[PDB]
C-alpha cells in the first residue's frame, strides 16, 4: 500500500473536521533528576501549538462529591508525535493522554487517536 | 453540637487558606483549568458519649478530613511540604472557637489514581456540655 | 409488642411533624416537585430478652430511624438545624403513649449521592412486661 | 464544514421534534460565600425559560421503598449555554443535569444532549 | 409534528393488535391518613377497565423455593394514565406497575408502555 | 431424630392454620390471585449434642421458621396481628406429640422488597434420647 | 388480527419441524395433602403424550465434579397446556419446564416455547 | 495414611448401599435418566496432630461427606428417611478396616436449588500410629 | 423435512471443510467397579478413528503459571455418536470433550459440534 | 478445499498489508536444566528475523502509577513457527507471545495471529 | 538465606523425580500430550525472626508445596497413593544441603476442576544463623 | 517528618543503585527496552505515637518497599540473589541521614503475573523528636 498516499487521505480528513478557532496546545516535559542529598529538581516544560478535532465528551462522578469534570477523545494529523504522559490543552483545561492510539500499519504513526482525561481529578 | 464545632472548623480553614483553591461541601466546584493543587475539606462526624448517670452530661467528637489533590506527574514533593503545613497549624490542645482539638494531624498514606493523587490529613475535635 | 411501640412512634413524629413533607413505610409517596426537605420514617425492629426464670418476664428494643435529605447544591447547614431540631425533641427519658426511650437522638455521618444527601438520625425505644 | 449550516440544520430538527406548549425553565445559581464565623450566605438563582424536546423515560428504585421518581434526556438548542449542576424543570419537577453532553466538533456548542437526574431523592 | 396524527395512528395500532376478550382492569388507591393516636386507618380503591397489548413474559426464581410467577409487559393508549405504583390485573393476576414509559415527545403521554411485575410475591 | 420433629411442627401448624393460604416444602405453590397474605413454612436443622461420655446421649435442635407476606401498599397491622397470633401459639414448655419447645416464638425484623414485605417469626424444639 | 390464522399458521410450522419419531411425554401432578398426624400423603400423577421442537442444547458444570447432564429447549402447540412445574421427558430422561413462555397476544397461548431443565441434578 | 483410610469407609457404604445409585470422585457419572435419589460421595482431609515431644507420634483426621440428592416438586419424607438410615450406620466407636468414627452423622441442613435439593451429612474418622 | 437430506448435505459439508492428513481419534473407556475392601479396578479403554473439521483456538491462563495448553472446538458427522466425557486427540494432544452440543431436531444427532478442552491441565 | 490456494493467497494479503521497513525479529530460548547442586543453566536463544502486519493497540494501567506501556496484536505467514512464550520485537521494545491463534483447518498452522503483551511490565 | 534453601529443595525433590513430568518456577512448560500425571513445584517464602536482642541471630522460614495433578475421568486411588510416597519422602528431622524441615508432609484437600484436579502436599523448612 | 526521613532512604536507595534502572514516584518511567530487571522504589507511611504526657513528644514511622521485577521465562535465581544483595545493605540500627532503621529488610513472597513478576522487599524507618 503507498503508505504516503493513506497519510494524505488521513491529513485532509482531519483538516476537513477541525475547527481552526479552537486554540489547541501540547505540552512536553523534559528530564528530571535527584540532587545528592535526596531532594529532586523540577523538570523543564515546552509548549507546541497543535490543532485537531475531538469527539465522545463524558463526565465523571466522584462519591457523590459535587465536582464537576469531563473527559474527551480527540484526533489528531502525524506532524507532532504525542506519546503517553503528556499533556493536552482543548480550551485552557489541561488534558493528560493517558493512552495514544495510533493507526498501526507502518513505522511512521500515520495518525494518533489520544485518549485526554481531566486531570488534577481526584479518584 | 455539630453545626456549631463544624463551623468553628470551617471557620479555622478559611482563616488560613482562604485564596487557596478549595472545596467546600455540597457547593458545584469546578477544578483549576491549568491543573494544579487545590484542597478538599471533608468533614465526617462521629459518636456522642453519655457519661453520667443522670443522663445530662454528654460530648460530641467528629473527625475532620483535609486532602491535598495535585496532578500526576509533577513528583511529590511539594505536596508533602503542604501537609506539613497543614499539620503545624492544627497542633494538639488548639482552642477553637467552640470546642478544641482532641488529637492532631497524621498525615496519611497517598491514594492513587491516573487523573490525581490525595494526601489525606485528619484530625479530631470535641465538645463537652 | 412492636406494633403499639410503633404506633407510640408514628404519633410523636407526626404530632410535631404533621405537615412537614415526609415519607411513611408502604405507602406510595412523590418527593417534593420544585425539590425540597422531606423525612424519611423507617422503624426497625430489635431483639426480645427473656429477663427471668419463669420466662413470663420479656422486654422489646426497637431502633427508630429519621432521615433528613436535601436537594444537591444547595448546600449543608439548615439540614444540620434541622437534625439539631430533631434531636432536641427526643431526648432520653422520654415517656411516649406506650413505652420509653431507652436512649436518645444521634446524629450520624452523611450519606452522599448525585441525586440528594441524606443525614440519618436514629434513637431507640423500650417497653417492659 | 460549514458548522453554521450544521448548526441552522440542528435547530431546525430540535424546533420539528419540540412541543411548544411543554413549559421547561432554566435555573442558574450565583456566587456563594462564608462569613468570618464559618457561617454561609445563600446563593441568588436565576430562571431563564427554554424548550426543546426529550427522550428516554426511566424508573428509581430505592432498596424496596415505595418512591416513585423517573429520570429523562433532553436535547436544546445552543441559545442558553447548559452547564452541569444546573436544574432544569420539565413540567414543574426539577431535574438536576448531570451531564451535559455537547455537540463537540467546534468552539461553539453547536447543541446540548443534556441528561437530567431527579432530584431531591435519596440515593 | 402533528402529535394529533401520531396519537391516532398509535391507537390504531394499539386496537389493532387487542385482544377484545381479554378482560384487563386498572386499580387506583385513594387518600391515606393517620388518626391522634398513630393507627392507620385504610385507603378507598377504585377499579377501572382497560384494553391492550402484551408481550415479553418472563418467569421468576426465589432462592430455589417451589413458587410459581411471571411478570409480563404491556402497551397501552393514553385514555386513562397509569402511574406508577397502580394495580393492573391482567386476567385476574394482579400486577403491580413498577415503571409506565410514555412515549415522550409532548405533554400528552400519547401511549404507555407500562412494566408489570407479579404482587405478592417474594424477593 | 429430625424427621418426626418436623412431623410435629407440621403437626401444630397445619391445626391453627390449615385455611390461611401457606406454603410447604418442595410442593409447587401459587401465591393468591387476588394478592393477599400467606404464609411461608421452613424447617431449618441444627446441632446434635453429645451429653455423656458412654456416647448414647444425644439431644437434637432445630429451628422452625413461619414468615406472613402481605402485598405492597396496604400497610402493616394486619401482619403484626397475625404475628402475635402465631406467637401465642407458640408459648414456651409446649409438649408436641414428639418433642418439645426450647425457645418460644419471638418477632424479628422487616425483610423489604417491592413485590411483598415478610415478617419472620421462628422458635425452636428439642428431644432428649 | 385473525388469531385463528396466526395459531394454524404456528401449528402447521411446528408439525413441519417436529420429528414424529421422537417420543414425548407430559407428566401432570394431582392434589397434596397433609394427614392430622403431620404427615404428608403423596399426590398422583398423570401421562400425556405430546409432540413437538427443540432447540438450544446445554450442558452443565458443578463444582469441578465429573457429573453429566444437559439443558434444552423446546417449542410446542396449543393442545395441551404447559404450566410451570410439570415433568417433560424428551427420550427418556425427564425434564422440568421451569419457565413456559407463551406467544402472549391473546386470551389462548397459541403456541408454547417451555425452557425444560435437567431434573435429579444438584446445583 | 488417607489412602488406606479412605478404602475402609468407602467399603463400608459399598457395603450397604451398592444398589442405590452413586457419585465417586473424579469418575465420570451420569444423574438417573428417570430422575431419583443418587448419593454423592465426598472426602475431605483435616488436621495431622503431633501428640509427643520425640516428635514420631502422629494421628491423622479426616471429614467423610455423604449427600442424599432427590429431584424438586417430590416434597421431603423420603430424604430424612434415607438420611437416617445413613446416619443410624455410621454411629461412634465404629471400627473400620483400618480406622474407627471419632464422631457420628449429623444431618445438616437442606441445600436447596431450582433443580434439585441436597442434605448433607458428614462423620469424622481417626487413625492414631 | 427429509433429515436425511439434512444429513446428507450436512455430511457433505463436513467432508468439504475436513483436512485427510489430520489424525484423530476417539477414545471410550469401558466399565468401572470396586472390589470387597473398597480399592477399585481401573476400566477398559477403546480407540476409534475419527475424522471432521476444527475452529476456534484459545489458550489457558493459570495464576500467572508459565504453563502452555490450549483449547479447541471441533465438528463432526454422525458416524461414532460422541457423548460428554469422552477424550479426543486432535494431534496426539487428548482432549475431553466436556459438551457435545449435537445438531438438535430429530432422533438422530444428525451432526456433532463438539467443545473440547485440554486435559490434565491443572485448575 | 485446495489449502495451498488458501496459504497463498492469504501470504499475499499478508504481504500486502506489511510495511517493509519496520524490523521485528522472532526469539526462541533453548534448553533448561539443573547441575548437582540445585542451580540451575541458563538457556541459550536464538533471534530470527521476520515481517509481518499489526493490530490494535491497547494500554496498560498499574494500579495508578506513572508507568507506561502497550500491547499490540499481530499478522504473520507460516513461514516461522510460533508457539507460545516466544519472544517478538516489534521495533526494539520485547513482546511475550501469551496466545498465537493459528487459523485452524488442516495440519499446517497457515496463518497465525499472535497475541503479544509488553514483557517486564508490572502485575 | 532463601537462596540456598529453596536450592536444597529443588536438589532434594530433582534427586527422586528427575524423570517425572514436573514443572519448575518460571520456565515454559507443556503439559503431557497423551494426559497424564505431572508435578507441580511451588516454594512460597515466610517469615525471619528476629530470636535475640543483639539483632544478630535470625530464623528463616519456607513452605514448599508439591502438587500432584491428574486428568478427570480416570479416579482416584493412584493420586493419594502418588501423595502418600511423596510425604513418605519427606518426613520430619530431615537434614538437607543447608537448613533442615521444621513440619512434614501433610496430604490436603483435593481442588477440583472441569480440566484437570490437583491434591496439594506441603511442608515446611528452616534454617538457623 | 515524613517529608525529611522519605528524602532520606531516597539518598540511601540512589547512592547505590543510582545506576540501575529504576522507578521513582510520579515520575514518568518506561521499562527496560530488551526487557531486564528494574526495581521500584515505594514509601508507605504509618501512625505517629504521642509517647508522653506533655504531647510534645512523638514518633513517626514509614515503611519503605523496594521491589526486583524480572520478565517471565528467565527463571527465579538472579531476583533471590539481587533480593539478598539490597537486604544485606538495610541491615537492623542503620545511621541514616535522619532517622534509623527499626526492623530490616525482609524478603517476602512473589508476585505472579504474566507479563512480569516482582519480589517485595521491604524495611521501616523510625526518628524521634
Amino acid at each position: 500500500m503507498n503508505y504516503s498516499q493513506i497519510e494524505r487521505m488521513a491529513r485532509k480528513g482531519v483538516a476537513f473536521f477541525t475547527d481552526p478557532s479552537r486554540p489547541m496546545n501540547l505540552i512536553k516535559q523534559g528530564e528530571y533528576g535527584y540532587d545528592e542529598n535526596g531532594f529532586e529538581i523540577p523538570p523543564m516544560e515546552q509548549v507546541i501549538p497543535i490543532s485537531g478535532a475531538t469527539r465522545r465528551p463524558n463526565a465523571r462522578e466522584i462519591d457523590g462529591e459535587t465536582i464537576r469534570a469531563s473527559d474527551i477523545l480527540g484526533i489528531f494529523n502525524n506532524d507532532h508525535e504525542i506519546n503517553e504522559g503528556d499533556y493536552i490543552e482543548i480550551d485552557g483545561i489541561r488534558h493528560v493522554v493517558v493512552d495514544a492510539r495510533p493507526v498501526q500499519a507502518s513505522l511512521e504513526p500515520v495518525a494518533y487517536r489520544p485518549v485526554l482525561r481531566r486531570v488534577s481529578v481526584g479518584g | 453540637m455539630h453545626y456549631e464545632l463544624s463551623a468553628a472548623a470551617r471557620a479555622a480553614f478559611l482563616s488560613k487558606y482562604r485564596d487557596f483553591p478549595h472545596y467546600m461541601e455540597n457547593r458545584n466546584f469546578t477544578p483549576p483549568k491549568d491543573g494544579g493543587m487545590w484542597l478538599r475539606f471533608n468533614y465526617i462526624e462521629g459518636d456522642t458519649l453519655y457519661l453520667s448517670i443522670d443522663r445530662k452530661c454528654k460530648s460530641y467528637i467528629a473527625i475532620v478530613q483535609i486532602g491535598v489533590v495535585f496532578p500526576p506527574g509533577s513528583g511529590v514533593d511539594e505536596a508533602r511540604l503542604k501537609a506539613k503545613e497543614i499539620a503545624d497549624f492544627f497542633k494538639d490542645g488548639k482552642m477553637l472557637n467552640v470546642g478544641y482539638i482532641f488529637e492532631g494531624a497524621i498525615v496519611h498514606q497517598i491514594v492513587k489514581h491516573e487523573s490525581g493523587w490525595m494526601i489525606p490529613v485528619r484530625f479530631t475535635v470535641r465538645v463537652d456540655t
